[PDB]
């Protein structure tokens, strides 16, 4: 039903995967541009050790494989784009986006504001980073993770994604021992709560006033 | 703590009601407020900047004392602190 | 100048600025869109503390204040945006895009274009960020500098910029001593040198190669 | 270790010439490659992608072997086994 983005000039394809697949690996050519619909998508660099580093976790309605806006489908991606959950997603080749835009500009000014927010979550996460206390690293991405995959729940909000303390060690620059232990003075603290590997954070709103 | 997602800024919280109307914020450091308007086909998001919600905050806490309760004035008027003060 | 991208209906101004002069602070209106056009901006956030994180670099022929793009005018400013160097810009109140666009729909592409670099850009300083080796993480930023302002020179590429240990602490999550302390290592291994306050990156290309 | 600013990408080097058209690459890691060609306009690139920009100084050396000097073709043979072996 989104499909009605679609058109005879936008002629975008829907693509689903199951949890773990890979959208697009390194080395593929950058031809689609792709709009999350359903779904967490991780992009990540690997290194030749095999370690990853999440360079994002987008939510629904993220627009991604951005660099096929710059280069087409003759430059080669050098992120890993993989299936975080269950996801769906609109896929076009990119050489159609022109003859689409000047027939609905509508689509320009649409897209325009899916990479602003792009850059302004990107940033959020440099800021997140940039912190020098492991800890307030941790919080300040639990947070990221409220806003982007929250759910309302009975103690706060439950962030709606079952997660490894592997794939939060790469998503902070830290370790997985690292992550267990900092998790683990979180709940001392009585800040979280952990159930079936989905942390709920008891007052998000309080605890970002903390980092003004 | 009543919240709701905005399609492209993620998970917002209510700051209060107006009438019919509401005040929502992003709940990272309330960084970008925004009016609310529900309907039949429906929910609509206007941004709004920190002066203004706060204006409106102020506005709504003026009718709370003329015309509502003393319990949603005191409500209402934490909030205000803790959001603006 | 490029003032050739203005018109009647994209009514842009030059604004220029001396060294350390801010462009934008917290609080502002978000009424504009930036293009850098000479110079070097930085982009940061502050917290109470008067501790800063840059959260860009940003080089010329970028364009900055994308938030205008999503709320325009309305919304508030988060980040401080400062001529880092002596800077020239053109500014265009964000209202005037929609039939700036219509217009001259060629001004669509090159914006997705540019907000599609800032993505790419923002990504590789989270790369840079999640090293947890931080004389990795210095390498990383110092390659960075060096695609963005680096200058060919006798001895390598020279990152054209003037670095206090300060900026560069602020934009690596690292402090002013620790930084300090990984200059002298990586001078000592005779990977750069170092000259009124200017960085050269002996063999930046053979470094890179080093991340892989 | 000759460079070139593009106005998007950024600084590149040069990773080999071919005839008055050049092979450039990305300062960070080669993550792109371009196609460079001069002229009194004049300075136009054309990303290509790693397995083409391969086989193009592949091409070059099958060149060099046959028609110019072993200093050249060694000098490419180094580029080329420090760029994609
Ligand atoms: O859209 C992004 O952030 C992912 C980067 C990308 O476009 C790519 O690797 O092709
Ligand atoms: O353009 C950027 O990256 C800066 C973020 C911004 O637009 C703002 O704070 O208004």
């Amino acid at each position: 039903m989104f499909r009605e983005l679609g058109s005879g000039k936008l002629p975008l394809q829907i693509e689903q995967f199951e949890r773990g697949k890979t959208i697009f690996f390194p080395g593929d050519p950058a031809e689609r541009v792709y709009l999350l619909v359903k779904g967490a998508v991780k992009l990540s660099r690997v290194y030749e050790s095999g370690e990853e580093i999440t360079v994002a976790l987008l939510r629904e309605n993220s627009v991604f494989g951005v660099l096929s806006l710059l280069t087409g489908q003759r430059s080669d991606r050098f992120y890993h784009a993989v299936a975080f959950t269950p996801v769906q997603l609109f896929s076009v080749p990119i050489e159609f986006m022109q003859k689409a835009l000047i027939e609905r500009p509508e689509l320009a000014n649409v897209m325009l504001q899916g990479l602003s927010s792009r850059i302004l979550q990107t940033e959020m996460m440099i800021e997140t980073l940039a912190h020098r206390d492991m800890g307030s690293r941790l919080v300040s991405f639990l947070l990221i993770l409220c806003r982007d995959f929250g759910i309302p729940s009975p103690d706060g909000i439950t962030i709606d994604l079952k997660l490894s303390h592997q794939a939060i060690a790469e998503a902070i620059g830290s370790t997985r021992v690292t992550v267990t232990r900092l998790l683990g003075d979180l709940r001392e603290s009585k800040l979280i709560a952990i159930h079936k590997k989905r942390i709920t954070v008891f007052n998000p709103v309080a605890l970002s006033q903390q980092f003004s | 703590e009543n919240y709701l997602n905005h399609p492209t800024f993620g998970l917002l919280y209510q700051i209060c009601s107006f009438g019919d109307k509401e005040l929502f914020a992003t709940l990272y450091a309330q960084r970008l407020f925004f009016l609310v308007a529900f309907d039949a086909r429906g929910t609509r998001f206007e941004p709004i900047g920190r002066n203004e919600a706060r204006m409106l905050v102020d506005n709504r806490l003026r009718q709370l004392r003329r015309d509502a309760s003393l319990q949603e004035y005191n409500q209402l008027q934490q909030v205000f602190k803790q959001t603006f003060l």
